[PDB]
């Protein structure tokens, strides 16, 4: 029997700080024990400040941010020219997932970009719609891999200050940009080493009130 | 929801510092039975562009069809047809994305594995797989079926990452695709000795190749091999 | 006279006179002005008012990165033809991933506009669209008539008194094809272009509109205070 | 278009009438006479069938009276091809209430439906009316005997005594006469063909030229029964209160 | 495993008392034995006098008391009057009673105060059942919730003992139960509105009880 | 595109009058003579046929139609109008019964549905009324035999005898006369060619005349045999020669 | 199906069919609504030119659309039953859904609504009729009267009055009745609503239909004795 | 007869030039935008005494930061209003947002032209629509059954409206406050009004940033006319 769905591995990271948000992905995509692509980009600027990604089966994941920027495209038309806050995406795109509820798309949505004070803000969506927003989220194949890790360093989990026997936490505080990316890279490296499909590249988009940056490195091809 | 019945195996591609080279043999098999051996499985669309199909082969007929007919709508009310305002293989390939994913949605797949294999109008090379289910990905080399696992490997140590692709010339590239074509041959056991190669280059353009055969073929050393592990004789 | 109870009817003489009353909406309509180079498309409009205490009625509508328009005459038949446009545009942007040829453009709304001109029941377009647009054969403008009437221009203009600004840019054709590279004097011809179509009323700072698109410029419009430098 | 063609059947006049309506009624005033009289223990359904000829079969023949059901009963006075579009629709109506309630349709609701097709033809759909007045005559346990009439606007009355067709004016003012509240079938069987008798424009009345109709309690015990008078049944009651 | 993993979330509850309506959540949202979530919101601030709590499908309910937000100023503005809770509930029973069958998975709680009903209570779940209560559990950590908020409830509750025993009862649900954790979301119901009473990390709540209450013998200390 | 015309073309007049049901009736009259006769142990239907040319082959075209073995019908009008009532005629008396009842419907149900076609064509959108009266003879277990009438407006009644079309004041009064309770077939044969005659102008005999009964079962009309109950069609056509035979002794 | 545009605007500005269609209501019988300080009354005239007539069984002016609302009307009868039924469904529709039933006013919106959506419908005509909507919304006790009419707009009156000489009998009411000081009482009430009908109906016999309307679904029509002991009292203070 | 979208042989269509007249008979509406709020105000009307004038319903809220007024043919904005409100509220469903107000004029009047032979006719009624978004601030919009829609510093509609117009159009500036603004509606409502201008035959409302869309009572209203008529009498 025909099955229309598939896996095409991978894995994404988003972070937020105070003045910024990256949103991070592996550049490859696999399907079973085969690798089809060394870099095919699933993290994408989708104008307005907001960035995008889909992971988890390709084509449901390429559909839904083709989606998505279409309606970027047509909010701008029906709206004079008004820009498509981060908090207006995310409830837009739970429409879009949730318009699915009975034939969904198999994958993990996360989006990144800074809200209206200018703050950085990251969201992220279930397959059928269900959305928050989070200073941190790991989503794709080596999420669970990722994400206590991220826990523990971003948002100061389980760390108590020392001599306080326990009873004070480490206080929670903004990261730097350059903080944020040395995590992104090692939870990447990471997740490479233990997780067979992650690997070949990482794929860094950041975003400030300047605009979208882009940022990649190697990872490691076995 | 389908089962394919007539089928055709691997389509192999890689790109050189030039353009794109793609490949795939002339066999439509019914099951075990290797029923058709005149099946051609690339199409070329206009002078920049050829379309490697591998899968049910009516699904693959089907497609032609389309595609001959994008030529015959591009051309309406069109007097830059054959010039700027010609098929490229980027706009041919989201065409037939579309179609892949609509038909999967609809719980009705044309049940193949497609590369659209071509040259931009800017110079740029293309090549890009689509399949059944509407997944697509783009690669220095892209292989379907058994390619992927068996010519993929041999086409990457030619061409690993972008920055190989200018030191990669037309005849080094098109070695390495005729030795994964004999690898194939050796390996699947639905392909056929006999094959289709087709180069689009940015300057000498669309060259198609029909009737080529593999050879060079090691076999000899088969003699010495006796029974199955004791057995001298 | 007898003949014009429809769109379905031909008078003796062979016309449709419910397109041509439709045609008749547009002369009424204010003037704009559009006009083109080798390297840019340009659309200048003069926007109305209904009074002093009013808005001045947007006359110019983008369609994608790289196309756009100027109407005049019925303001919501623009809407209707330019969201067909939008959605045409798009249709070949998400499907083919190429961006609509200007030409096609047109003999999609000559085609749109025909059917309502065949038919039982439904009526003409009533308004006239100034379509321009850079694609991959360069620069183009359009002008778009109810009747279905579609034609490539280097210059043209449509609305009331627009035979000045017409006779301007037939006068001025070798000079303004031949502005390269420059945009500001490209919009310097257009608004002393359409200057020629002004009775008593002068072009002021929330009264004109201008829009341009070319090689390195995607479609964007001017107005309020960003045109004070044409003045 | 088609515009040019278009009648619209269903539109006010300046003075606020429904032209069709009232031009269906004028037709209707050409039709035969048919009369409804209700006792206190019966009703009377008599009418006058359209200038018969000598070699029209009368006794196997239906013009003017028409079954319903075993309770209910109608005299029919206008087009006779619109009345049974009308008949069949409300004999399934009566079917589709007992079907679903097992019980036998309440008259007015039978009544009412019937009323309110024809409503539904004067406001939309763009067709003429039907040409039809109707004279209920019937039975239930709720009100028991019960006359109502119906006519092309969908407006409907109840009634002791009524007239329908040609010379209603001339008859009502008859019935207004002789009729009183403690009248008996018997009484009312008379009275109603000596009005037809009068208002009618033929030289005599006739057996050929009439159709007749009771329902009674004269059953045996409680039960309602339905006669539709034959040929030699009206000459005999024709002859029995002495008009021939 | 096949088919993908949802988030399923929360265990809510929510009863009568004295002085209105106690709602109290947990925030965990899990897929599988995936932990997903300890941030979700279970409680949707409807209007000033309304709430909906949300248990089952995370998107399922999430999407749908969305919805009903919007229907339910869609009736204000038209009525001229705010929406009654028993009006409200039944929107959303009557919506997904429509949805019968197909898969929706729901279990929620409209709780609110009006004029002429007082403070109430609706149960609300997917296969279509809607039921005015006093008292109601919902989620894989209602029985947890039950244990200890029936032993301990009385209707002459204090505002200040009400607000504790349905944050200790989710805090009990949040221990035992796998599916139930990360905090506490307190919200208290009156003539007035509602009133939102915090966000309670179980990481410091559990060990802040333990001591101050003596209970939790079963944990080492 | 599309049928626009969803509204009646036939409409009351201020006087009541329903002007494109008497104009069809008007037709009706202009159309050439014919007429039914009931017997006690018959009916017969008889009618003209005008033929438009002598090249024409007058056999092809049948005014006098077999609805089902027991029924047969004739008009007066426009003949097209005709052919397609029959049509229509036959095609529901297996779909509204046959298919119902396993067996064919009594004459005067028959003669319902075809007045109920008529009928829908005087009220519905877009469609003018048949311009044709049919005469329907038929016989049925239950009833008898039996004639009826039908008029554009979907009004039917039984007849003991009638005509209808060119000639059918003078006619009738002709059946007037002839007309008793007591005729057999054979006589109403005799008494349907000699009123006949009178409206006929030119040629008189079995080409330029249409007649048929409906009389006694036909067994050899049947087409098989081994089913004793049935007997055969009472409906059947007389041939050219039959009569011809009949105008001798007239 | 059948499209055409019947009601349709003219040169002048107005819709000729709504206005033909309100030429209908002024043909039809004497229909008035009175609200007192507790209940609300409503007054029918009947026309005495149909004798023979079987009132048990003769459809009653005054509609009971729920046990606690009522609606009379002036106008084409026939039309009214159409607008009473779908009222009707909509009440039990209403209290199927927000388990309460309907309020006068949302009671008269829809009926409102229904006749405003057939004067720009294709292929149907305005309804012939206008209405007076009266009653008690749940647990509440002021009265509430509302009027529509075929053009869609609909608005509350402290008395109103439609249908044929219904300008005699509004001149009447708006001397009568006093804003500061309405009915104290349901006879006071009743007898301001005979007396307005008997400034245009004929005799005070069978002529009027009076129904009461109290809160709490508290409805109750009158009969011919007791209204014709309203008709005997009013006269006999008129000879003064 | 003749078609419903037939066109004139000026280039104007029929019906849309007949329900322009049915508006010129309905009762005067006037909105005048500021800095500080956007004021409406209607004229109820009443057409006899014994109507009780409060449930004349002539000024709408559609949203908490969007209202409107009528004048005309008034049943006609019922389908229109459930439209606007619907709009507003499933924008906000769909982007967690409040709908730009030109937008939600935008969107009431795609239905205007939506007749035929869709709807019979067009709308015999038009509207003023005002509103505050974060983008552009205080607006106030004149929704027309033609399609058309204008943005207006101040704008009257109904029977008084030329002469109204022309009363605008010497006494708006830009720096009018909220108050100036309310007494100016006032004032001009009582130029234009067949009978004499009180609280229960005119009703005044508003739309501010902060408090969102408020109808008047009309104890507050009462207050307004009366500063009004002494500030008057002082020079
Ligand atoms: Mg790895």
């Amino acid at each position: 029997q025909f099955n229309p769905y598939g896996d095409n591995g991978g894995t994404i990271l988003g972070i937020a700080g105070e003045d910024f948000a990256v949103l991070a992905g592996d550049t490859r995509n696999i399907t079973d024990y085969s690798i089809n692509s060394r870099y095919e980009p699933k993290v994408f600027d989708c104008g307005d400040n907001i960035v995008m990604s889909a992971n988890g089966f390709a084509a449901d994941g390429d559909a839904l941010v083709k989606r998505f920027k279409n309606s970027v495209k047509w909010y701008h038309f029906d709206h004079n020219d008004k820009k498509l806050s981060i908090n207006s995406a995310a409830r837009n795109i739970q429409h879009l997932l949730y318009g699915k509820r009975f034939f969904p798309y198999y994958v993990h949505t996360i989006i990144a970009g800074l809200d209206e004070d200018g703050k950085g803000a990251v969201y992220s969506f279930d397959p059928v719609g269900s959305y928050e927003r989070e200073q941190c989220r790991a989503g794709g194949a080596a999420a669970s891999l990722i994400m206590p890790f991220l826990d523990n360093q971003v948002n100061f989990k389980n760390q108590y200050e020392p001599g306080t026997n326990g009873k004070v936490k480490k206080p929670l505080k903004y990261l730097s940009v350059e903080e944020v990316i040395k995590l992104v890279r090692d939870s990447f490296t990471s997740a490479t080493e233990r997780h067979i499909q992650v690997g070949d590249g990482l794929e860094i988009l950041i975003v400030t009130k300047d605009g979208v940056r882009k940022e990649f490195y190697e990872l490691k091809r076995d | 929801t389908q089962q394919p019945i007539v089928t055709g195996t691997s389509v192999i591609s890689m790109k050189y510092d030039n353009g794109v080279i793609i490949a795939a043999d002339n066999l439509g098999s019914y099951g075990s039975l290797l029923r058709f051996n005149g099946v051609e499985r690339l199409i070329p669309v206009g002078d920049n562009t050829v379309v490697g199909i591998s899968g049910d082969i009516s699904d693959m007929q089907h497609i032609e069809r389309l595609l001959k007919d994008l030529v015959t709508e591009n051309a309406y009310d069109n007097p830059l047809a054959d010039a700027e305002e010609a098929l490229e293989p980027s706009y041919i390939f989201e065409y037939l994305a579309t179609v892949m994913y609509q038909r999967r949605s609809k719980m009705n797949p044309l049940w193949n594995a497609i590369i659209v294999a071509g040259v931009q109008s800017n110079g740029d090379q293309f090549l890009r797989y689509v399949n059944l289910l509407g997944v697509t990905y783009s690669s220095p080399t892209l292989a379907t079926g058994f390619g992927a696992h068996m010519a993929n490997p041999l086409l990457r140590k030619v061409v690993d990452r972008e920055s190989d692709i200018p030191k990669t010339t037309v005849q080094v590239a098109e070695e390495a695709i005729v030795n994964a074509m004999r690898v194939l041959y050796y390996r699947d056991a639905r392909s056929s000795r006999n094959f289709s190669l087709a180069i689009i280059d940015k300057n000498t353009g669309l060259t198609f190749k029909k009737n080529l055969q593999v050879e060079n073929m090691k076999w000899d050393f088969a003699k010495d091999i006796k029974g199955y592990g004791t057995q001298k004789i | 006279n007898n003949y014009d109870g429809d769109t379905v009817t031909f008078s003796p003489t062979g016309r449709l006179f419910q397109v041509e009353y439709a045609l008749e909406a547009i002369k009424q309509g204010s003037v704009t002005v559009g006009l083109r180079s080798n390297t840019h498309a340009v659309l200048v409009a003069l926007k109305r008012n209904a009074d002093e205490l009013s808005s001045y009625q947007k006359k110019i509508i983008k369609c994608d990165e790289h196309m756009g328009l100027s109407l005049a005459g019925l303001a919501p038949d623009a809407r209707v033809l330019s969201n067909y446009l939008r959605q045409q545009c798009n249709y070949s942007s998400l499907v083919f991933n190429r961006k609509l040829a200007v030409e096609r453009a047109g003999h999609l709304l000559c085609d749109k506009a025909q059917k309502n001109t065949q038919s039982y029941g439904g009526r003409p377009y009533g308004v006239g669209l100034l379509i321009i647009g850079y694609d991959k054969s360069g620069a183009h403008l359009l002008e778009f008539q109810p009747s279905g009437n579609v034609t490539e221009l280097y210059g043209t203009a449509i609305g009331a008194r627009s035979q000045g600004a017409k006779t301007y840019l037939e006068r001025t054709l070798d000079t303004f094809i031949k502005i390269d590279g420059n945009p500001d004097e490209l919009i310097k011809a257009g608004v002393e272009a359409i200057s020629q179509s002004l009775r008593d009323e002068s072009l002021t700072v929330d009264n004109l509109s201008i829009a341009i698109v070319g090689k390195d410029t995607p479609f964007t419009i001017y107005d309020g205070e960003a045109v004070a430098k044409y003045i | 278009g088609s515009r040019r063609y278009d009648s619209r059947t269903t539109i006010f006049s300046p003075e606020g009438r429904l032209y069709q309506v009232e031009y269906a009624l004028e037709s209707i005033s050409h039709a035969g006479t048919a009369i409804g009289i209700m006792a206190s223990d019966g009703i009377v359904l008599a009418a006058e069938r359209k200038v018969t000829s000598t070699l029209l079969e009368q006794d196997t023949s239906t013009e003017k009276l028409y079954k319903l059901n075993d309770k209910i009963a109608v005299a029919v006075a206008g087009l006779t091809a619109d009345a049974e579009i009308l008949i069949n629709t409300a004999r399934i109506h009566a079917q589709n209430y007992l079907k679903t309630y097992n019980e036998d349709i309440p008259v007015e609701i039978l009544v009412r439906r019937l009323s309110d097709i024809k409503q539904g033809y004067t406001q939309h759909g763009g067709l003429r009316p039907f040409g039809v007045s109707f004279i209920y005559a019937g039975y239930d346990d709720r009100y028991g005997y019960q006359l109502y009439t119906s006519n092309p606007s969908g407006n409907y009355t109840g009634w002791k005594a009524i007239s329908v067709g040609a010379n209603t004016s001339a008859a009502q003012t008859l019935l207004q006469m002789d009729y009183k509240d403690d009248m008996k079938v018997d009484d009312a069987i008379e009275l109603a063909l000596k009005t037809l008798s009068k208002t009618t424009d033929s030289s005599a009345l006739t057996y050929d030229r009439l159709e007749f109709a009771t329902i009674r309690k004269g059953a045996n015990d409680g039960e309602v029964y339905q006669k539709i008078f034959k040929p030699q049944e009206i000459k005999d009651i024709l002859v029995k209160t002495g008009i021939t | 495993d096949c088919k993908i993993k949802i988030a399923h979330g929360t265990t809510t509850l929510a009863f009568r008392f004295q002085g209105g309506i106690i709602v109290a959540v947990d925030s965990r949202a899990t897929a599988g034995n995936w932990v997903a979530s300890q941030t979700v919101k279970a409680v949707i601030e409807i209007n000033p006098f309304l709430l909906g709590t949300m248990a089952g499908g995370a998107a399922d309910c999430q999407f749908w008391e969305t919805w009903l937000g919007s229907q339910c100023r869609l009736h204000e503005l038209r009525e001229k009057e705010r929406i009654s809770v028993a009006a409200a509930s039944k929107i959303l029973s009557n919506l997904v009673y429509q949805y019968k069958g197909a898969g929706l998975s729901m279990g929620t709680m409209i709780c609110g105060y009006t004029r002429k009903e007082g403070p109430t209570i609706y149960y609300v779940d997917s296969d279509g059942t809607r039921l005015k209560g006093d008292i109601f559990c919902v989620g894989s950590g209602q029985t947890f919730a039950y244990g200890v908020l029936d032993s301990n409830y009385k209707w002459d509750l204090s505002v200040e003992d009400a607000l504790y025993l349905g944050k200790r009862s989710i805090l009990a649900a949040a221990h035992r139960d796998a599916y139930s954790g990360g905090s506490v979301n307190l919200y208290h119901v009156t003539e007035d509105g509602w009133i939102y009473h915090g966000n309670h990390d179980v990481g410091e709540l559990f060990w802040k009880v333990k001591e101050e209450e003596g209970s939790f013998n079963n944990v080492i200390g | 595109m599309t049928d626009r015309y969803s509204f009646s073309l036939t409409t009351f007049s201020p006087s009541g009058k329903l002007g494109q049901i008497d104009y069809a009736l008007t037709a009706v009259k202009q159309g050439v003579t014919s007429l039914g006769i009931k017997a006690t142990n018959g009916v017969v239907i008889a009618t003209e046929k005008k033929s438009s040319s002598p090249l024409a082959m007058s056999e092809t075209l049948s005014k006098v139609s077999l609805l089902t073995p027991d029924i047969g019908a004739v008009y007066s009008g426009m003949g097209p109008d005709y052919r397609v009532l029959v049509d229509k005629s036959r095609k529901v008396a297996h779909t509204s019964y046959k298919r119902i009842y396993g067996e064919y419907p009594p004459t005067k149900l028959l003669v319902s549905e075809v007045a109920k076609i008529m009928q829908e064509a005087t009220q519905s959108g877009g469609v003018r009324p048949f311009g044709v009266s049919l005469l329907i003879a038929g016989h049925d277990e239950f009833n008898g035999f039996s004639l009826y009438q039908v008029d554009p407006s979907g009004s039917y009644f039984p007849w003991k005898a009638t005509a209808i079309g060119k000639g059918s004041v003078a006619a009738k009064t002709f059946l007037e006369k002839r007309w008793n309770d007591e005729l057999e077939l054979e006589d109403a044969i005799h008494i349907a060619l000699l009123t006949l005659k009178e409206s006929v102008e030119g040629e008189f005999n079995g080409d330029t005349i249409e007649l048929a009964i409906i009389g006694d079962e036909n067994p050899d009309l049947l087409g098989y045999t081994g089913i004793p109950t049935d007997k055969g069609p009472r409906f059947r056509k007389l041939t050219s020669q039959e009569i011809n035979d009949r105008l001798e002794a007239l | 199906g059948y499209d055409r545009a019947l009601s349709i605007f003219s040169p002048d500005g107005h819709i000729f069919q709504v206005e033909y269609a309100l030429e209908a209501v002024k043909r039809g019988t004497c229909a008035v609504g009175v609200k007192g300080k507790n209940c609300v009354v409503l007054g029918c005239e009947r026309r005495s030119t149909l004798k023979l007539q079987d009132t048990r069984i003769t459809p009653s002016k005054v509609s009971k659309i729920d046990s606690h609302v009522v609606l009379s009307f002036s106008g084409l009868n026939a039309d009214s039953r159409i607008l009473i039924e779908k009222a009707r469904v909509e009440a039990q529709s209403h209290r199927l859904t927000l388990e309460d039933p309907v309020t006068v006013e949302y009671l008269t919106r829809y009926v409102a609504g229904v006749q405003q959506r057939y004067t720009q419908s294709g292929g149907v005509r305005p309804f012939g009729v206008s209405t007076l909507i009266a009653g008690f919304d749940p647990r509440d006790d002021e009265p509430k009267l509302y009027q529509t009419e075929p053009s869609g707009i609909y608005s509350s009156w402290s008395a109103q009055t439609i249908g044929r000489n219904s300008k005699t009998v509004r001149e009447f009411l708006e001397k009568n009745y006093d804003r500061k000081e309405p009915p104290a009482t349901v006879e006071e009430c009743v007898k301001l609503t005979v007396r307005s009908l008997l400034e245009v109906v004929q005799t005070g016999a069978k002529n009027i239909e009076i129904t009461v309307v109290k809160p709490d679904s508290d409805i109750v029509a009158l009969s011919s004795e007791e209204i014709n002991q309203y008709v005997t009292q009013i006269e006999q203070e008129k000879q003064e | 007869d003749r078609g419903v979208s037939t066109f004139s042989p000026e280039g104007r269509l029929f019906q849309v030039e007949y329900s322009l007249e049915a508006i010129k008979l309905g009762s005067t509406a006037i909105g005048i935008a500021t800095k500080e709020g956007v004021v409406l105000g209607v004229e109820k009307r009443a057409t006899s005494p014994l109507l009780e004038s409060d449930s004349i319903e002539k000024i709408v809220e559609i949203d908490r930061h969007i209202g409107c007024a009528m004048s005309g043919l008034t049943a006609d904005a019922r389908s229109m209003i459930e439209h606007a409100r619907t709009a507003a509220v499933t924008h906000n469903l769909y982007y967690d947002e409040d709908i730009n107000v030109e937008s939600l004029t935008q969107s009431v009047c795609d239905l205007a032209l939506r007749f035929g032979e869709l709807m019979s006719r067009p709308f015999g009624v038009a509207l003023l629509i005002a509103g505050h978004d974060a983008d552009d601030g205080y607006q106030l919009f004149h929704a027309e059954p033609s399609g058309t829609f204008y943005r207006y510093n101040a704008k009257a509609i109904g029977s008084g409206s030329e002469g109204a117009q022309a009363e605008l159009l010497n006494e708006w500036h830009s720096s009018l406050t909220l108050k100036e603004a309310e007494l100016l509606v006032l004032k001009i409502l009582k130029q234009v009004m067949e009978e004499k201008l009180d609280e229960n035959n005119a009703q005044l409302s508003c739309i501010t940033k902060q408090d969102g869309f408020k109808i008047y009572d009309n104890e507050k209203t009462a207050e307004l006319i009366k500063e009004l008529k002494e500030k008057e009498a002082a020079e």
